[PDB]
């Protein structure tokens, strides 16, 4: 998969990820959503190899899952990140690693702020204010460098968003038929329907 | 790498350099490559440093608890063949190259030990990058029923050969004698040839010349 | 390509009179991108300090397995680990992954809590142990540390003079490696306090 | 190949073969130029010993180097014919180098040096 | 390596030169490459230094473990446990042995074990990479029961050519005599073989 | 590296940095990027330094010749493509290439031609090169106009290279600015990267992400 | 295969000051392991008040050294005995350099001497002929373990004055012949302890408006 | 680019106070196979010089004949072809590094490492190497191949610095280079006992021994080696 | 270069060429214009590898104009194209072939038609009517294929040409940028300004 | 191959076998490798046998050449011409000749070029792929100044041996001698030589 992009701004966390799926020749679909919600505040997008990527991330939800109805709670976003990480860093070493790079964004019930952690295949976490896999930061990062200030509003880093992903549709070569913004704050997580 | 061995009237005497090298950079200008397997056998180590001191710290273990298991004082022959054993197993992937010299009850032994398991018997021996230079040395002044002042003095003149002439040796020169009926005497920074000169300068900078953004207290403590 | 130069970064540890220093720049990449400015690489487990170059992934369960390993230790030995006892056991972790190693360069540094002596060590990926007296260096600028510190070290400096040295030495080392910098901490370790600092340098 | 000086002094310093090739241009027929103020008008002489000619056809003399540079002459039509061909590769070359057509003086220019060129070289008159 | 293994009247005589190279430098110039793995029973090893001496110990382990047991094995008996441990492991070993012997019953024996595995029971033997040079000589000079001067002769122009010619051969000749008599060693130094 | 041009209404400015690198090592923090082809001519430097200097030099002394020759400024076209052809005999021996030929004539105005070493020659408005290049576009695309004024078309241009020369490892040193006119080429000064990132960071409220 | 090239070890190291300039060199040549020569001349008196060194493959050193020498003797002929200044060297070079583009010489070259105007001037070349005007370079096995301490040691980086906290840098003060030479002789020490191709000798030539003198000095031989 | 087939080993050499002693063994291997036992390469220029080469002996023939030709070519139209415009060693090296330095930039090497030993018209000594790749250099000790390796450390022991040539007789440093092809014999698989050495004293001119041996080898301690571990008998 | 597409209707040669020029990882120009008029009525669209690609055409382009100024006269579509083909399949035996495909679209005076040449880089010549290469006639044949008459206006062949390239914007992974139109016919060449 | 060339009292005498072989097959099995480049100057070929009989046909073409004005060429003067055939065409060819000539001034003489294109003048030479089975008879065997009898012996018990063990060589063992009587050829079958 292609673009993946996130954005922590004053109480949320935005993130955008693009709608292609191109299997070599064809564009097979132009809809595609890149993203599980792992838990009611904790939203995990993700990029990587095909089947792996769902595989994965599906396998991350049912345990996330699994955990919240075990213990009748939230795991935080931070736990979550961590367990992401070594399940990442458990497969690098394996017969067949997952190549799968996520992001994941929380909001955390407990501290009353928003998390953005970025996770590349080989259990590498970092958390930021922003972030994106592949070559998504290259165009990106510039403009969030720029712009980026940690009290923005939702509807500013939307505004944002939206400067980040018009210079990837002008500089990038592959049409990756735009993006699907999710945003997570302390009501949950929701879809912006037109972007 | 230069490592050596040789015996002498009632002995044998191990020689190394003290160089360390990671490519083309000294990491380390104070190493002992000469490892103890036993209060009287002893180990220098060549090729991949950790496998030479891993490979002898194994076997170690494994023959102080064969030592009070039998009741007897550890042999070198038994070192040597656990360390083959061992080496064989592992096809070369392991590259540890060893001289193995000691005193026990049987007498005075001394060995070398190739990475693939094979070993050789021998009166003199040297190993590592610096072993055609050690070897010019002993093939040049080595000869039968040597007192341990002189064995002293050739051990030490073949890991000077490799120090001079070899670029992987380097730095001092550890040297390990082992005699019968006496306490194995360890001779670590045996000789000193390599001591750096003065600095023309002092480097040491007024204080506040770093600059700093922050500055805390780190708990250290227990709770 | 090269895991060990992947991520990027460096730690450098000193010895001075009745103190240890041990730093690190931030810096985590991938390749040519720098990813954060705030990827710290040395922690401690009681008064032991471990930095740790290399692969950030490995780095990380490094880290995690060793706070593992020292508060089993401590519960069982009902006493903090002590930097010598460390050492052997980072030698031993790292060696027991032979044939699959940690792409990593640790380095131990801390004061003997009994004996009141300074204590620093570096290793290999596979755990060869280099015991130095003065300095220990580590990382994709390893060179450059190499460098700097054999000039810029003389023995038994004080705590405020050694820090000068080793910030020194760090800096001017990851000005001069394209995969180091971007922010540096500098722990100046005494046997019951421990200061910490942030330097201000170029970011690029 | 043949490399005989053709073209050399003579004791009173001239180069009878170039003089020589003048009064070929002397039998030639009659070729005049004249610019306006906005314009440049070529006539030219047909001498008209020769009827029964097919004027479709027969060579024209004046000749189109490009689309805005032309060239007439006087003297031997043949080898008039190969200055013109130098000239118009000359000019599709600076337009394909250069990309700008050629200006008047320099392919005036071009064209006198060729024949520059003959008035020094071995084999060539 | 340049070995032979010699069948004559008393018994069967072991040689071998002493060189041990890896590449062009000459790691031991005084390498014993007769070994013991039985009282009577010896071999000469060539190839890789490794698999040789690791195959002899195990081999000498099986003998010991056999002579407790059901007494005092054969040649063949030998011959046979090298040749399972070279056969069976033919892709992880690089061994070329030939294994001599004295039997009271069938006196002196000789067995070649090549790279493949293969067992050959011959009246004499010869291998090594210098034993190329040589083939020519000793099918001319090769008699049956010769006498043990006469054999020690023949081991000591043999190998002394062998070294001649190839660069991994060299240094001293040593020999072993396996009769009724017992065990002789035997060793020749250059000065003596290099004017032959 | 990151080498950038952009035409706008008072001519073109070109910003590079000046880093060197072989591997992880930094060999040189004060590489001149910019060639000085001629009076009225620069040139940029990226892939490899010797065919960007040599080739680069070389065409000042065919731009010469042309007007010793022809009594008249050579065009940026002419110029440049004096370059792609050399350059294009040569494709497939290994050359490493990629610049921007930029001047300011009469019968052109600012002309900005991207040549490069496997033949392409593109005349454009905006040309970023470089391991940087991607960092600078950002900052570009968002912020250019062609009305810019001269000042804030040289603070633009310094401001791009400081964006590479912050996330590209490989980008940084110093910044070099030029500004094209018709007249010839004004250089405006070596600005240290160290020092105009903290001086960028307070002023302009921007990497908020770095603590300063 | 034939490989053409060899790598013969070596550091070289140029500094240009107000009025004077100097190029140092390790004397010590190798192949691999081996020491070939523990004295083996790098830094060459070219004429026309011109030090050079061509570093690494000490073969396509030698011959480079050889036709720049030849092109200083050229020069002379064919410019009535005019001084060849070092910048017009430095261009000569990169021609040099860049008339093997397609099989190099296998050196990073420096070179050293006084400008026009008297100043000190160091050139530095990559294999291929590009070419830069620079104060302070090293080259080589060890340049990595040089450069560094140079930068903090001759231009000051990373040094602030005492009391402003990073506010104010520490003054660029102008060097002189003694205390560069003190700043060679440590960079080489350094660099001999920690790195096994640098040892044996230190030759350093040093260029002012009276001509080129030479200073020797010893360094560690394991 | 090509392999060497039929090659020479080792040459070794070293200044002492009054000139230079070379020396090279007499064998020309065909890989592992000791071929031919009777090869001289030493090969002496006039009175003041001696070449000794390694490598392959195809290109050595090839150069000893360039050699000769070189010699003839010095007589012609030269009056003083035999006192001072004779060919000294400097002219005959530079010569050789020359041809050595082009034919490797043609990727066609003469697959070979030369040492030139000889004494200028002034007293000086000459001892300089060049090589396959045309790398040259010079020391007070100088060898090829595996002399680089085993004669180095035992002739630096003799001379480690220039200030110890004036102290080295010629009796100390033939000792020593006969030691060393000793210990060369020892370990050298690709070596042999009979060896050439040559003198060039400033003095009494220019010594070339043939049909050398090595003598005095240690070998008795043989005898007590027994096994590779644990064997008794 | 990407996209080429042309289509020969009743009384005009129809050629439509992408903008997009991509250097790896960044599009470096979005209006890139990939055609050169040979002669008045001839004009020659191109694709392939860089800097052959222009070499190729503005040398054609120079020898074709060369030839005019000689003979005072056009040379008709069939014979350039056949100029062409020779001169590619000169050079596909040469040390370092032209790696250029080439569409000739040309109002071919004397005969009162429309001529389309397709000529791959081997020196493949085939006359169509409608043609393409790359990738570009795996997505368009199929609506060209259904939808072609010989008789169809200019802007009929227009229209039919907006949904070729409409087939291509969803359906290829590349962004191209769209496509510059230039018709051929009895009065010259032209362009198609809004497309 | 095995071939080999050897002086003696007389002259020189040149021996080797008849086999070519493609791989295993035997493609011819009575080949003349025993070749005639002047009256008395005659070669011995191994290798590949294009390049050796294109070599040996431009060396007999220039000694022909040779003869016509400077009268009859040397035995090492035909040596030379074949090394600077071999030596400056060392990169395309594989040969590895023995010439072997009788002068009257010189007698019997014998030179070796192998495969750099070196030249080794020597009493006797062997080459081929058999001849490494018979360096260890024919150092021990020959001597200088044989008989015609004992020299044809030599030969053919060697050449005997290099046939017996090298799967390459076999046939008919070719001789010519070379003396001042003449040039004689000799033919020996395997019923005579394989018994020896
Ligand atoms: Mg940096
Ligand atoms: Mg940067
Ligand atoms: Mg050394
Ligand atoms: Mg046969």
């Amino acid at each position: 998969m292609d673009i993946i992009l996130g954005i922590r701004v004053q109480d949320s966390v935005i993130l955008a990820s693009s709608k292609a799926v191109t299997r070599g020749i064809s564009v097979l679909k132009d809809s595609d959503d890149k993203t599980r919600q792992l838990s009611p505040h904790t939203l995990m997008s993700f990029a990587g190899e095909a089947g792996d990527t769902v595989q994965f991330a599906e396998y991350i939800q049912a345990n996330i899952q699994l955990y919240s109805i075990r213990e009748d709670y939230e795991l935080s976003p931070q736990a979550v990140s961590s367990f992401v990480r070594q399940e990442l860093a458990k497969s690098i070493r394996s017969r067949r690693p997952y190549q799968v790079n996520v992001l994941i964004g929380g909001y955390d019930k407990k501290k009353n702020k928003p998390e953005l952690y970025q996770i590349d295949y080989l259990g590498t976490k970092v958390e930021l204010p922003y972030g994106a896999h592949g070559y998504s930061g290259f165009y990106t990062f510039s403009l969030l460098d720029h712009h980026y200030r940690p009290d923005m509003t939702t509807e500013e880093g939307l505004d944002l968003l939206k400067l980040c992903v018009q210079e990837l549709e002008k500089r990038m070569p592959m049409d990756f038929k735009g993006v699907i913004v999710k945003i997570v704050d302390k009501d949950g997580i929701r879809q912006v329907d037109d972007f | 790498t230069t490592i050596a061995g040789l015996v002498f009237q009632d002995g044998v005497i191990l020689g190394a350099d003290t160089r360390a090298t990671n490519d083309s950079v000294v990491a380390d200008k104070s190493c002992e490559k000469i490892h103890f397997i036993a209060p009287k056998i002893y180990c220098c180590g060549a090729g991949v440093a950790a496998d030479a001191e891993a490979v002898t710290q194994l076997i170690g273990s494994n023959i102080e608890l064969h030592s009070l298991y039998t009741s007897r004082e550890p042999r070198v022959v038994s070192a040597l063949q656990m360390l083959k054993q061992h080496l064989f197993k592992y096809q070369g992937h392991i590259g540890a190259y060893l001289i193995v010299a000691g005193v026990d009850p049987t007498g005075s032994h001394l060995f070398s030990i190739h990475a693939h398991g094979s070993t050789d018997v021998g009166y003199y021996l040297s190993l590592g990058s610096g072993s055609l230079a050690a070897m010019a040395v002993l093939e040049s002044h080595w000869k039968q029923d040597l007192t341990k002042e002189e064995a002293i003095k050739l051990a030490s003149d073949a890991i000077q050969a490799g120090i001079w002439n070899d670029l992987g040796s380097g730095s001092n020169v550890d040297v390990c004698v082992m005699e019968i009926g006496k306490d194995a005497e360890y001779l670590r920074n045996y000789l000193t040839p390599n001591v750096r000169e003065e600095k023309q300068k002092s480097y040491k900078f007024p204080r506040g010349t770093t600059a700093v953004l922050k500055e805390s207290i780190v708990n250290i403590c227990d709770i | 390509s090269d895991p060990s130069s992947i991520n990027g970064g460096i730690v450098v540890a000193m010895t001075g009179k009745d103190c240890v220093a041990i730093a690190c720049d931030l810096r985590l990449g991938s390749q040519s991108l720098g990813v954060s400015n705030k990827f710290e690489k040395i922690f401690h487990y009681g008064h032991v300090f471990l930095g740790i170059t290399g692969l950030a992934t490995d780095v990380t369960t490094l880290n995690e397995m060793f706070r593992y390993k020292t508060n089993l230790y401590k519960l069982k030995e009902e006493r903090a680990i002590e930097p010598e006892t460390f050492t052997q056991l980072v030698s031993s972790s790292l060696y027991e992954r032979r044939f699959g190693p940690y792409f990593v360069g640790p380095v131990v540094a801390g004061i003997n809590s009994k004996s009141g002596k300074p204590f620093i060590a570096g290793f290999d990926l596979i755990g060869c142990i280099d015991e130095a007296k003065d300095f220990i260096v580590s990382g994709t600028a390893s060179d450059q540390l190499f460098g700097m510190c054999e000039s810029l070290y003389e023995p038994n400096l004080e705590p405020e003079d050694l820090f000068e040295t080793i910030s020194q030495a760090l800096l001017n080392a990851a000005d001069r490696d394209a995969l180091s910098g971007w922010g540096a901490v500098v722990y100046i370790i005494k046997k019951d306090e421990v200061v910490k600092r942030y330097l201000k340098m170029r970011q690029d | 190949g043949y490399d005989r000086a053709l073209s050399i002094f003579s004791p009173d310093g001239h180069i009878f073969q170039v003089e020589y090739a003048l009064e070929a241009v002397k039998r030639g027929t009659c070729a005049v130029g004249v610019k306006g103020k906005n314009c440049v008008v070529l006539g030219c002489e047909r001498r008209s010993t020769l009827k029964l000619q097919d004027t479709r056809i027969t060579p024209s003399k004046v000749s189109k180097i490009d689309s805005h540079v032309v060239l007439s002459f006087s003297g031997l039509n043949a080898d008039s014919r190969i200055l013109i061909e130098k000239a118009r590769v000359e000019a599709q070359s600076h337009r394909l180098t250069l990309e700008d057509p050629v200006t008047v003086e320099y392919l005036t220019r071009y064209v006198a040096g060729v024949q520059q060129r003959y008035t020094q070289s071995g084999g060539v008159r | 390596t340049s070995i032979m293994a010699v069948t004559f009247k008393d018994g069967v005589i072991l040689g071998a030169d002493s060189r041990t190279t890896t590449g062009a430098y000459i790691a031991n110039r005084v390498t014993d490459k007769l070994t013991r793995v039985h009282d009577k029973i010896w071999c000469c090893r060539s190839g890789s230094a490794a698999d040789t001496q690791a195959i002899a110990d195990i081999v000498q382990y099986h003998l010991e473990l056999y002579t407790s047991q059901y007494g005092t094995p054969s040649t063949e008996t030998a011959a046979s446990v090298f040749k399972e441990l070279c056969y069976e492991n033919k892709d992880n070993l690089t061994a070329g042995i030939i294994v001599a012997g004295y039997d009271d019953k069938n006196k002196g024996e000789v067995y070649t074990i090549p790279l493949g595995g293969s067992v050959h029971k011959l009246p004499y033997a010869i291998a090594g990479s210098g034993s190329t040079f040589i083939y020519g000589y000793c099918d001319k000079n090769f008699r049956e029961n010769m006498s043990k001067e006469e054999t020690v002769d023949f081991i000591k122009h043999s190998l002394s050519q062998a070294i001649k010619w190839d660069g991994s051969s060299g240094g001293v000749i040593r020999m072993v005599v396996l009769t009724a008599a017992g065990v002789e060693r035997l060793i020749f130094y250059p000065d003596e073989y290099e004017q032959l | 590296t990151t080498t950038l041009a952009f035409r706008f209404q008072g001519g073109i400015i070109v910003a590079v940095d000046s880093r060197a690198t072989a591997g992880n090592w930094v060999a040189s923090q004060t590489v001149k990027k910019v060639i000085e082809i001629n009076p009225f001519l620069l040139g940029t430097m990226a892939g490899g330094a010797a065919d960007c200097q040599f080739w680069e030099t070389w065409l000042g002394s065919q731009c010469r010749l042309h007007e010793l020759r022809e009594k008249e400024r050579i065009s940026v076209a002419a110029a440049s493509k004096i370059l792609s052809n050399l350059v294009y005999q040569y494709k497939g021996a290994g050359l490493s290439m990629g610049t921007m030929i930029c001047g300011y004539t009469r019968k052109e105005g600012p002309t900005i031609y991207y040549v490069d070493s496997d033949g392409t020659r593109l005349k454009g408005d905006i040309f970023c090169v470089g391991s940087g290049q991607t960092f600078a576009y950002g900052v570009l695309d968002s912020n250019y106009k062609w009305d810019l004024s001269v000042e804030d078309a040289l603070y633009l241009g310094k401001r791009s290279i400081l964006a590479a020369a912050h996330r590209d490892a490989y980008s940084g040193g110093s910044v070099n600015l030029y500004h094209v006119t018709e007249d010839g080429w004004i250089y405006h000064g070596n600005h240290d990267v160290g020092e105009l990132f903290w001086k960028v960071k307070e002023e302009e409220g921007s990497f908020n992400n770095v603590i300063g | 295969q034939f490989n053409p090239y060899g790598d013969n070890g070596g550091t070289i190291l140029g500094i240009a000051g107000e009025d004077f300039a100097v190029l140092a060199g390790d004397t010590r040549n190798i192949t691999d392991y081996s020491i070939n020569s523990r004295y083996e001349p790098k830094v060459f008196d070219c004429g026309d008040n011109i030090v050079m060194s061509a570093n690494g493959f000490a073969a396509d050193g030698d011959a480079l050294v050889k036709r720049f020498k030849n092109s200083v003797k050229w020069y002379h002929f064919d410019h009535n005995d005019k001084k060849l200044s070092i910048n017009s060297a430095a261009r000569n070079i990169q021609h040099l350099l860049y008339g093997k583009r397609f099989f190099p010489y296998y050196v990073h070259t420096i070179i050293a001497g006084l400008d026009e105007d008297g100043k000190g001037a160091v050139y530095s070349f990559d294999p291929v002929g590009s070419y830069e005007r620079e104060q302070c370079r090293a080259g080589g096995a060890a340049a990595s373990l040089i450069m560094p301490f140079l930068d903090n040691q001759v231009n000051f980086k990373n040094q602030y004055e005492p009391g402003t906290n990073g506010k104010v840098k520490k003054p660029l003060k102008y060097l002189s012949v003694e205390e560069v030479i003190k700043l060679v002789r440590d960079s080489f020490t350094s660099a001999t302890e920690r790195h096994i191709q640098v040892g044996d000798g230190l030759e350093i030539l040093i260029v002012t408006k009276d001509g080129v003198r030479k200073e020797f000095y010893e360094l560690k031989r394991d | 680019t090509q392999q060497p087939i039929v090659t020479g080993t080792s040459v070794i050499s070293m200044k002492y106070d009054n000139g230079v002693i070379i020396a090279a063994d007499n064998l020309g291997s065909y890989g592992s196979l000791l071929r031919f036992n009777g090869v001289e390469r030493l090969i002496p220029v006039g009175d003041n010089t001696v070449v000794g080469i390694s490598g392959d002996i195809s290109d050595m023939q090839h150069i000893e004949r360039l050699l000769k030709d070189l010699v003839t070519e010095n007589a012609y139209d030269n009056p003083l072809a035999d006192a001072e415009e004779a060919l000294e060693p400097s002219y005959i090296f530079e010569y050789l590094a020359t041809v050595m330095y082009q034919r490797r930039s043609k990727m066609n090497p003469l697959w070979n490492a030369i040492i030139v030993a000889g004494v200028q018209s002034n007293g000086d000594q000459f001892l300089r190497y060049v090589n396959l790749l045309g790398v040259t250099y010079s020391s007070p000790t100088l060898a090829t191949g595996f002399g680089a390796h085993m004669a180095n450390p035992l002739l630096r022991k003799v001379v480690d610095r220039e200030s110890d040539i004036p102290k080295t007789t010629v009796q100390v440093a033939e000792e020593a280079i006969v030691n060393a092809m000793r210990v060369l014999y020892y370990r050298d698989a690709r070596s042999s006992r009979n060896f050439s050495l040559a003198i060039i004293d400033k003095n009494t001119g220019l010594t070339f021994k043939k049909n050398l041996q090595v003598e005095n080898m240690k070998w008795d301690f043989a005898k007590d080696i027994k096994g590779y571990g644990t064997q008794k008998i």
